[PDB]
This record gives C-alpha cells, sequence and structure tokens, in this order.
RNA sequence: CGGGGGGAACCUGGGGAACUGAAACAUCUCAGUACCCAGAGGAGAGGAAAGAGAAAUCGACUCCCUGAGUAGCGGCGAGCG
RNA sequence: GCUGUUGGGAAGCAGCGCCAGAGAGGGUGAAAGCCCCGUAGGCGAAAGGUGGGGGGAUAGGUGAGGGUACCCGAGUACCCCGUGGUUCGUGGAGCCAUGGGGGAAUCUGGGCGGACCACCGCCUAAGGCUAAGUACUCCGGGUGACCGAUAGCGCACCAGUACCGUGAGGGAAAGGUGAAAAGAACCCCGGGAGGGGAGUGAAAUAGAGCCUGAAACCGUGGGCUUACAAGCAGUCACGGCCCCGCAAGGGGUUGUGGCGUGCCUAUUGAAGCAUGAGCCGGCGACUCACGGUCGUGGGCGAGCUUAAGCCGUUGAGGCGGAGGCGUAGGGAAACCGAGUCCGAACAGGGCGCAAGCGGGCCGCACGCGGCCCGCAAAGUCCGCGGCCGUGGACCCGAAACCGGG
RNA sequence: AGCUGGGGCUAGGAGUGAAAAGCUAACCGAGCCCGGAGAUAGCUGGUUCUCCCCGAAAUGACUUUAGGGUCAGCCUCAGGC
RNA sequence: GGGAUGACCCCAGGCGGUAGGGGAGCGUUCCCGAUGCCGAUGAAGGCCGACCCGCGAGGGCGGCUGGAGGUAAGGGAAGUG
RNA sequence: GACCCGGUGAAAUUGAACUGGCCGUGAAGAUGCGGCCUACCCGUGGCAGGACGAAAAGACCCCGUGGAGCUUUACUGCAGC
C-alpha cells in the first residue's frame, strides 16, 4: 500500500457546518433570526422559565441520606448459572470476576435463569429456584466469609 | 538492532533506519521496501497477536 | 466539566429498564379532608413523556 | 572572536563571479563584510574631491571587497580547502597535502 | 554579630469585595475569587498519628490518576461537592 | 570536485569523479553532500561556581527481668455561650480550630470512632525541626501542520519612547536600493529644488524613505458619442461610426425603439420621504476544553478500554487492569431475583424478560456440529459529524456595582 | 461680611458649601485612573464562497408572562411500516 | 427499469421560495506526500484576454510586468472567503 | 464685510445620480410609478418653500422582571445609643 494512498474510508465527512455567506446557513446564520438566542438560553433541560418546572413532582426517594453519609453496607451481585455454564470446573467468586463477569462489585450470587451444570460452585448466596437446579448434581458452597 | 549496521545506512538519503523496538506502521508506509534482522523479526513477533 | 446530576431529579424520578421515567402520582400529600378511597388509593407511581427525555438528560452519569 | 573564517593577508584563486579565474594576494581581510580584497573586482568610483584638495578625479579607482567564499587559498600546489596541524607546540593552518 | 530594600510569576499567613448566578431578591452563588498587607525562598507549605473508620485494616507529609459529579450539602432552589 | 556550458552571476544543466558515525541547517551574484560556516563523531579549564552521585570522617545511636508509682507539655483538657473550617446553610451536628465564662487529671490518666449511653476497638493533645516527589518562569537553550510588519509582544525601527494628563495613568506610528555603493565625476537650464545628458549596474518606471508596487483618487493623448431633451442609469432590438481577422465572426461606442421603483436591515407592508453606508484597500463575528445525546467510519466483542506513571525514541512506540462502562430488573428500604413492587390474595395491576441467523462451508453420524456470519444477542473503544450542559461560548455596545490607588 | 500674592489643610457616600444637589482640574444626584472585567444586556446592530432537493410559523396551554420562554401544532433528515 | 452494474442508456413524473433542514462542490493558510517534483529558457504577486473546462464558486492556456521562490495526484488540520 | 483680481486655502455632509410641474398612485406627503404638462447645454450673485434638509441611535411617551439619587410607620440588616 502506497503512501499517497490511504485517505479515510467513505465517511469522516470532514465537512463541518460553516456558519454561511450568500448560499447556504447565511446571515442570522443557521438557526436564529428572532431574538434571545444571541448568547445561550436558559437550558433549556430545566426551561421552562417563569412557571413551576415538572419539579411539581415529588421526592418519593423516602431516605436520601443523613450526614454523615451512606451506611457501610455489603452488596450483593446477581450472576446467573446460565453464563456460569460458559465454563466447567470449579466456579467461584474471583474466578469469576476475572472472567467476565461480577468483578469487585463484592458478594456473589448465582441465580438467573440458564441449565445448571454438574459441577461445584461457591458463591456467598444462591437464589432458591438456582439452589434447585444444582439438584441435577451440582454444589452448594455457601457461607464463606470468615 | 546492530548499531553499527544503523550507523552505516542512515546517511543513505533512500535509507530510514530503525530499531526493531520502534517498528511503527507510518515508516513502513513511507518506504518502498522493509528489511529487517531475524531478531528484528523476532521483536516484530513478540508483538503480533 | 464533568456533567453533574441533578439531584432535585435523583430525588423524584427512578429511570426504567427500557429507559422510561417513572415517578408518584402528586396529589395526596395533604390535599385531602375527604377525597373518595378511589382517588387517595389510585396513587402509586406514572408515565411521562416528551418531558421524561428532558429528565433523563439530567441524570447524566448516574445512568 | 569566531568571527574568523578562511583567508589572510596572503595567495588566493578566485572561483567566484566575474573573475572565476583570477588569482591575486593580501585581501586586506574585513571581516565585518565577510569579504576580501585581492586584485579584482575593483570599479570606478566617481569623484569630485571630498575638498579641493588633491583637485581633480578619476574613473579607474580602487578595488571592491569580495565575499569570502569566493576566493581559495594556494601553496606548493593549487587551490584546495585547508587543514589544521598541530605543529608540535603551535597550530598552523596546512592544506591537504602542501603546507600552509 | 544581625535587621531594613528589590524580585516576573510561584508560596504561606493576616484581612477580603462586587458586578454576576438564582431569568426580581435577602439565605445561597460569584469566592475566601479580585484586591490590600506581612513574610519566605529557590521554592513555599505540610510532615511522623491525642490519625484514618470497620477492614483479625492502614501506618508521616506532599504531588498525580482513580474513587466520584459518588457520599452528602441546598430558599433541597440556583448550585455546591 | 574538478571541468564545460547558458548566464550579470552557477550552486542550474552536462561529463567524469569523491566523502558519508557527517545527505540538519545557513551563506556564497541563481538550485551545493565534496567553495565557506557547519553537521556525525570526538576533544577541552589555570580560575570561579555546583556537587554523598562516589568515597571517607565525624556528631549521634548499641539490653533484657522484677520492683516501686516519681514524671510524661494548663488558664490547657473538659462543659457552656458567640463563630470559623469540613460535603454539613441548625441540622439528629460529631470532629478540628477559638473570642467569652467556669475549670481538671498524669496512664486506676485523657482524646476519638458523627447527638447520647454501654460494650468492643483506635490514638497519646496543650514544645520544635525535617531532605525528596510538587509550583513558577524575569533569564539561557531546544523544538513548532505558531505569526510574517493592520499579523506576532504595546515596541522586528534608538518604545514603555513621541504625544496625552496636574497625577495615578494612557500610549502611537515607523521594517526591505543593489550581488556589490559601483550612491551618479563632469557638462547643460535653474537662486535652489528639480530635471536633461553623460556614467554605474543584469535591471535606474532597483536613483535613495529606492523590491513587488493593487484599488480609490488626479491627469495627458486618442477612438465613439452628446446643447428639444426627462433619469435606480441598466437591459433587449435594430442602425451609424471606429477597431480586429481572408471569411464567418468578434471588440469599442451609442442614435432611436421597447421594458424597467438602488443594496442592506427591519417589517403585516419599503424605491420608499423608515435604518446603515463618501469611495477604495487592509482587520473584522458560531471556536476550543471537558462532559452529554444521537448519528456515523472502523477494531473487539461475553466483552471493551485504560489513567497516572514506567521503559524507548528524540517527529518509534511499548508496557501499565487502579479504574470505567457493559453482562438483572424490582423496592423507599431491608431484600428478593427472571422476577419484583402494592396486596391477606396462586385477584388484579405497575415496572421487568423471554434473540435468533439471511446463511457459504464443511467433520463428510442420512446428523448439521459449529466454524462462520451481519454486526447482533450487546456492548464497548477510537475517529468524524449534528445538537445539548459548564465555561466570556457568534461578534461589537451600556446606564451602572465593587477593590486599591 | 472687601479684593489680592506667596506658604499650608480638608476628597469620593467623603470633603467643602451665606444652600444651587453648587463646587471638588473645561459634562459631579456621587471625581478620576487601573483592576474584578470579555460585568450583565430576555434589547439594537452585524454575521463573509457556489450549486441541487424539500420548505414553515405569526395558533393553543402555561408563564412577575405579554416584543422572552416550555410542551404541543406546522418544516426537514435517517430508519422502519 | 437496462441490469452483460455500461453509474450510460430509453420510460414516468417533478424542479417559485423567506425562517429553516438536508446533499454536493470551489477557493485560502498550513502538514504528510518532499533528500521528490517545477523554477533565471523566469517562482509567488500584479496587469490584460474576444480562447478552453465547469451549471456555479473556479480551473486552464496566452501576452506584458515581476525577479526567487512554488509545490501534483491522494489525504490531514484550521486564526479559511 | 459681502462683490472682482493675485496669494493661501478649510468644514459638517455625502448609497450612487443622467436630481423639473400638476393631478393621481404608492407603507397614508415621490425628482425615481402612471397619465399629462413643461423643458437647449454650463455657470455667476441672490432667496429660503422642498429634498419628510444637517446635527444629536427623542431629553416627551411606553417597554426592560435596566440603572442610579432621594423618602418612609415598605422588607431585611448595620452603626450608634
Ligand atoms: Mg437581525
Ligand atoms: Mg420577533
Ligand atoms: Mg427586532
Ligand atoms: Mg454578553
Ligand atoms: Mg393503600
Ligand atoms: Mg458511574
Ligand atoms: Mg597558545
Ligand atoms: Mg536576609
Ligand atoms: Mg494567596
Ligand atoms: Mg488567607
Ligand atoms: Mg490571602
Ligand atoms: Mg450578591
Ligand atoms: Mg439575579
Ligand atoms: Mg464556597
Ligand atoms: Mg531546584
Ligand atoms: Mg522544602
Ligand atoms: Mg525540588
Ligand atoms: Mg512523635
Ligand atoms: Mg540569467
Ligand atoms: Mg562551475
Ligand atoms: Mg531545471
Ligand atoms: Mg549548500
Ligand atoms: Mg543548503
Ligand atoms: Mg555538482
Ligand atoms: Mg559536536
Ligand atoms: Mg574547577
Ligand atoms: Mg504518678
Ligand atoms: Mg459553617
Ligand atoms: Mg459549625
Ligand atoms: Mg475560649
Ligand atoms: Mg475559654
Ligand atoms: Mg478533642
Ligand atoms: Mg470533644
Ligand atoms: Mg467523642
Ligand atoms: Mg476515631
Ligand atoms: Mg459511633
Ligand atoms: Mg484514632
Ligand atoms: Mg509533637
Ligand atoms: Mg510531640
Ligand atoms: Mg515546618
Ligand atoms: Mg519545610
Ligand atoms: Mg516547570
Ligand atoms: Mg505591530
Ligand atoms: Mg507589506
Ligand atoms: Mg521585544
Ligand atoms: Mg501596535
Ligand atoms: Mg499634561
Ligand atoms: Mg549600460
Ligand atoms: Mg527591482
Ligand atoms: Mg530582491
Ligand atoms: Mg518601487
Ligand atoms: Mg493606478
Ligand atoms: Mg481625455
Ligand atoms: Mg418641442
Ligand atoms: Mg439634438
Ligand atoms: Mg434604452
Ligand atoms: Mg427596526
Ligand atoms: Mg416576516
Ligand atoms: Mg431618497
Ligand atoms: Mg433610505
Ligand atoms: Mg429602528
Ligand atoms: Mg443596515
Ligand atoms: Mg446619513
Ligand atoms: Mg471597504
Ligand atoms: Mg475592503
Ligand atoms: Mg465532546
Ligand atoms: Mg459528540
Ligand atoms: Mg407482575
Ligand atoms: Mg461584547
Ligand atoms: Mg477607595
Ligand atoms: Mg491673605
Ligand atoms: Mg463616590
Ligand atoms: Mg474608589
Ligand atoms: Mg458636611
Ligand atoms: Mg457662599
Ligand atoms: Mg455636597
Ligand atoms: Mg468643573
Ligand atoms: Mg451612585
Ligand atoms: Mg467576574
Ligand atoms: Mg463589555
Ligand atoms: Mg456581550
Ligand atoms: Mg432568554
Ligand atoms: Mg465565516
Ligand atoms: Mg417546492
Ligand atoms: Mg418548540
Ligand atoms: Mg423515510
Ligand atoms: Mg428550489
Ligand atoms: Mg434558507
Ligand atoms: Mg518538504
Ligand atoms: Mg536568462
Ligand atoms: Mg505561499
Ligand atoms: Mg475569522
Ligand atoms: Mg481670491
Ligand atoms: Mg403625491
Ligand atoms: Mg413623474
Ligand atoms: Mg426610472
Ligand atoms: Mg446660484
Ligand atoms: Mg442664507
Ligand atoms: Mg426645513
Amino acid at each position: 500500500d502506497l503512501r499517497p494512498n490511504p485517505g479515510a474510508n467513505k465517511r469522516r465527512k470532514r465537512v463541518g457546518r460553516g456558519p454561511g455567506s450568500g448560499h447556504g446557513k447565511t446571515a442570522t446564520r443557521g438557526h436564529k433570526g428572532q431574538k434571545s438566542r444571541s448568547g445561550g438560553l436558559k437550558d433549556p433541560r430545566r426551561f421552562e422559565g417563569g412557571r413551576s418546572t415538572t419539579l411539581m413532582r415529588l421526592p418519593k426517594r423516602g431516605m436520601q441520606g443523613q450526614v454523615p453519609g451512606e451506611i457501610k453496607r455489603p452488596r450483593y451481585q446477581g450472576v446467573n448459572l446460565k453464563d456460569l455454564a460458559r465454563f466447567e470446573g470449579e466456579v467461584t467468586p474471583e474466578l469469576l470476576v476475572r472472567a467476565g463477569l461480577l468483578k469487585k462489585g463484592y458478594r456473589l450470587k448465582i441465580l438467573g435463569e440458564g441449565e445448571a451444570k454438574p459441577l461445584k460452585v461457591v458463591a456467598h448466596a444462591f437464589s432458591k429456584s438456582a439452589l434447585e437446579k444444582l439438584k441435577a448434581a451440582g454444589g452448594e458452597p455457601v457461607l464463606l466469609e470468615a | 538492532g546492530n548499531e553499527l549496521v544503523r550507523r552505516a545506512a542512515r546517511n543513505l538519503p533512500w535509507v530510514v533506519t530503525l530499531a526493531p523496538e520502534g517498528l511503527n506502521v507510518y515508516d513502513i508506509v513511507r518506504t518502498e521496501r522493509l528489511v529487517m534482522d531475524l531478531d528484528a523479526w523476532e521483536v516484530f513477533q513478540n508483538r503480533i497477536g | 466539566p464533568k456533567m453533574k446530576t441533578h439531584k432535585g431529579a435523583k430525588k423524584r424520578v427512578k429511570i426504567t429498564a427500557s429507559g422510561k421515567v417513572v415517578a408518584m402520582k402528586t396529589g395526596k400529600r395533604h390535599l385531602n379532608w375527604q377525597k373518595s378511597g378511589k382517588e387517595i388509593r389510585q396513587k402509586g407511581r406514572k408515565f411521562v413523556l416528551a418531558k421524561p427525555e428532558a429528565e433523563r438528560i439530567k441524570l447524566l452519569l448516574p445512568y | 572572536r569566531v568571527k574568523m573564517h578562511v583567508k589572510k593577508g596572503d595567495t588566493v584563486l578566485v572561483a567566484s563571479g566575474k573573475y572565476k579565474g583570477r588569482v591575486g594576494k593580501v585581501k586586506e581581510v574585513l571581516p565585518k563584510k565577510y569579504a576580501v580584497i585581492v586584485e579584482g573586482v575593483n570599479i570606478v568610483k566617481k569623484a569630485v574631491r571630498v575638498s579641493p584638495k588633491y583637485p581633480q578625479g578619476g574613473f579607474i579607482e580602487k578595488e571592491a571587497p569580495l565575499h569570502a567564499s569566493k576566493v581559495r587559498p594556494i601553496c606548493p600546489a593549487c587551490g584546495k580547502p585547508t587543514r589544521v596541524r598541530k605543529k608540535f607546540l603551535e597550530n598552523g593552518k596546512k592544506i591537504r597535502v602542501c603546507a600552509k
């Protein structure tokens, strides 16, 4: 491939819009031609302007937090055995994060649909219907964290 | 990777010289012919997948 | 610089899986003194449209 | 200081333009103009007389400067560049072959 | 023996606005910013835990990247963080 | 690295050579690796700085048991009142500082873990010092998909000057002969200026505020054409005169005829007796950064991708998984989970999920495995573009507010 | 209660004023300079090359709103039906 | 629809236009292309043209001036008309 | 003084001008449209009805959630007591 032979494909549309001249976007220059759009509007993500904006709504979100903040709580991330049936042996956390799911998101919780594979699976939790699926010869090394 | 060779070519108007661990696309394309030694064809390998 | 999450929004809307925006019905906060059970009962979240498009744009980063 | 070049009050060969070939001596080096004198590029200068003193004025006059580059030194051979030898206690400019 | 002044920015300390923003405005914002003063130097400051805060944890201070526009703050407004 | 050749001038072109750890660059009458200065590579300090990087030498530091309970930083801790700091704006308001008042103890002490109390822990306040990593750029150097004299610093020039103001302070304009001054002897008109000759030069309409030297503007000469006509000045049509070419045809001018309400702006509506512009030249306004949202060119895709920083180069790229998105949706939450939330309810209902393949090939089970495929299930990353947010955010304009003088 | 030279003092929410909001360096209902500062300006003005396809609105609701806005109506482009 | 993908052919409709949306192009500065290629038998710029190409922005070629630079195809940036 | 000669030599203004009258018409008051009327070309001294003549982005009026000075038993603060 020659040096003066690449050039982008057929869509890198450098053609950005130039404000103008007699033919195209012009004078008032594309958009405009009125007034109050000469330095930037209010939002308008919020405007609106004068009347009460859809802020007539109402904080439901009971609990937004005290002042010290968020309470150091253990978070659990589900991961359907569906995906779990991608490899074999003895799947466990870390081996799951390193895989392509979970990752540092704390405690492991297998469940979801998918057909449970005959093998041992270590987790911090298991869903009811998941524990059932491992009926077809599997495992249940729950608890952990010691 | 041989500085002695590198030193010898270099000044040739038709020669563009590089150390193996400097192999980049732009240069390969700006030249017509590519000449690597086997020890440099390796570093190249250790970089391709 | 890094756009900011509108906390006034983050406090009254839960953005759903399909992208819809959801919030609690307005009315029963103190209005009452005598409203049909039907009215006071019929208050449990709802849609919004063309307007939530706007909402979602304020909840940027927190996806 | 650094302002230095290749020639001095000695014999040189012109490789220049109008006098390519011409050979001459002491070019009374400048080098503010980085030129030399030699015996060529000598123009005719008009004269009224900078003061009656030495009345009349002619047109045959003096010798003009010449960019130091247009000339090449010579000794016990011909043109050729200059090198520098240490003389076991000095620094004299010697030519690749001859010696000065 | 020293001190005194000068020094473009940079630095620490002592004081410290307003226009603006909130589509009026006073809490809030602008901002401990602009500016004034004192001091120090090739830097200054900070610095070896009466610390962090949940981890049978870390182990001076400063500096960068993340953490995170998170946790939270807010006429729960603008916005701040 | 010489020669020849064109030329005012070679370095161009030509013939035949040469060096290269140097073919970066600049100059030399034009374009040069070998003419000049340099460049690669390699040397160099009597003197003054700097300098654990390497050596030393010092100051300084080298214990267990058991007893005692002597000492461990005071107007301090601590509590209350007034405030500041922190993400914390009175808040359930802790922590760190402290102006006021009251006011301890010495490890059987005292502070902290966000009111407070009890547990379990963490740490030793009221004395001081401490390199490095970090910040900046008056100064020196090296680079530029930085400028090229209305640009770039206000200043390329004898500029913080000239000028302005009482003062604080404001603040200009102005660069280029030629290769070489060879800067025009001398003669002629003139008081000079300025010219005409002569002379220099390749060029003098390069002759000196001199390279090039556009436009507005002012003239001289010529061609067509005008004193019974009247107009947004042009246009369409014939005709006359002049000019090109052999011709057909074309160029200039304009005598009649026909038709014709400047440009911009702003408006329901302008030739408008609404705005702006004397004319010309030059400067003059939708950008950039980081986020966001679509779209799009690619890479890889149950995944994608690194940031700082490190190693390399000195226009060479690598490494670096901290981290971020994505793979589960629900709930205010605990929490549960292809479900979940309201509910007593397997009633209902609100959010949710339920993804293959158009399909070549082929191991060559009368089985399609599964390689492959679009680019998805389905996402990510980078490039590009549109729009949005924060920034002065398209450019120019206030009356004013505040600070120090 | 005069006029006048020389030498001095008082200034920016301040001075001075036989009082007019007079005067404070040729425009004082708040001096001038430099700075915050590119204040803000929902207003006015201006917004520069060419061709091809489509082509509006001047309505409604709300608005300390009424010559400004948000959603809808009407235009355009891509994909789908 | 031809489809010999001939992007050229017949067939059929359409082609006023402000705010605006969309799609193609022209030119300017600079970078790669460049140790290349044009250039004193003359660069850039300037002054002319009744000729050539293009719908247009322009691009050519020719005469004069000018006297030392200029820079293809193909792409890339932006103080770009 | 004005007028004329020799000397010297400005200004605001200015889209360009080949710049007439009447009835009409037109964004309602046209040298510029229509119809008609009048009218050889160019100046010089005078007059001031028109060029909605010049100058000043109306000082009146309204609009802007513009600004300032001033008032009070408007609000909220502060000095001072
Ligand atoms: Mg406008
Ligand atoms: Mg309007
Ligand atoms: Mg308007
Ligand atoms: Mg503005
Ligand atoms: Mg109920
Ligand atoms: Mg996030
Ligand atoms: Mg010596
Ligand atoms: Mg000292
Ligand atoms: Mg400071
Ligand atoms: Mg301070
Ligand atoms: Mg300070
Ligand atoms: Mg304020
Ligand atoms: Mg405001
Ligand atoms: Mg703050
Ligand atoms: Mg240092
Ligand atoms: Mg230090
Ligand atoms: Mg240092
Ligand atoms: Mg200690
Ligand atoms: Mg020549
Ligand atoms: Mg030669
Ligand atoms: Mg040539
Ligand atoms: Mg050279
Ligand atoms: Mg050179
Ligand atoms: Mg040669
Ligand atoms: Mg060297
Ligand atoms: Mg020494
Ligand atoms: Mg004791
Ligand atoms: Mg506070
Ligand atoms: Mg506090
Ligand atoms: Mg106290
Ligand atoms: Mg006290
Ligand atoms: Mg304490
Ligand atoms: Mg305490
Ligand atoms: Mg405590
Ligand atoms: Mg603690
Ligand atoms: Mg606690
Ligand atoms: Mg502690
Ligand atoms: Mg201490
Ligand atoms: Mg201590
Ligand atoms: Mg210290
Ligand atoms: Mg220190
Ligand atoms: Mg630095
Ligand atoms: Mg300048
Ligand atoms: Mg110039
Ligand atoms: Mg300077
Ligand atoms: Mg200047
Ligand atoms: Mg003065
Ligand atoms: Mg001659
Ligand atoms: Mg010349
Ligand atoms: Mg020249
Ligand atoms: Mg000239
Ligand atoms: Mg002219
Ligand atoms: Mg004439
Ligand atoms: Mg007649
Ligand atoms: Mg006649
Ligand atoms: Mg006519
Ligand atoms: Mg108007
Ligand atoms: Mg209109
Ligand atoms: Mg008019
Ligand atoms: Mg007009
Ligand atoms: Mg107007
Ligand atoms: Mg206008
Ligand atoms: Mg005017
Ligand atoms: Mg102009
Ligand atoms: Mg112009
Ligand atoms: Mg972006
Ligand atoms: Mg984007
Ligand atoms: Mg359900
Ligand atoms: Mg402006
Ligand atoms: Mg003051
Ligand atoms: Mg007196
Ligand atoms: Mg004042
Ligand atoms: Mg002041
Ligand atoms: Mg008084
Ligand atoms: Mg008086
Ligand atoms: Mg007064
Ligand atoms: Mg006065
Ligand atoms: Mg005032
Ligand atoms: Mg500001
Ligand atoms: Mg301004
Ligand atoms: Mg502005
Ligand atoms: Mg607005
Ligand atoms: Mg433009
Ligand atoms: Mg149409
Ligand atoms: Mg709309
Ligand atoms: Mg479509
Ligand atoms: Mg059209
Ligand atoms: Mg348009
Ligand atoms: Mg190049
Ligand atoms: Mg020639
Ligand atoms: Mg150029
Ligand atoms: Mg521009
Ligand atoms: Mg006269
Ligand atoms: Mg009339
Ligand atoms: Mg008429
Ligand atoms: Mg007419
Ligand atoms: Mg007259
Ligand atoms: Mg008069
Ligand atoms: Mg009048």
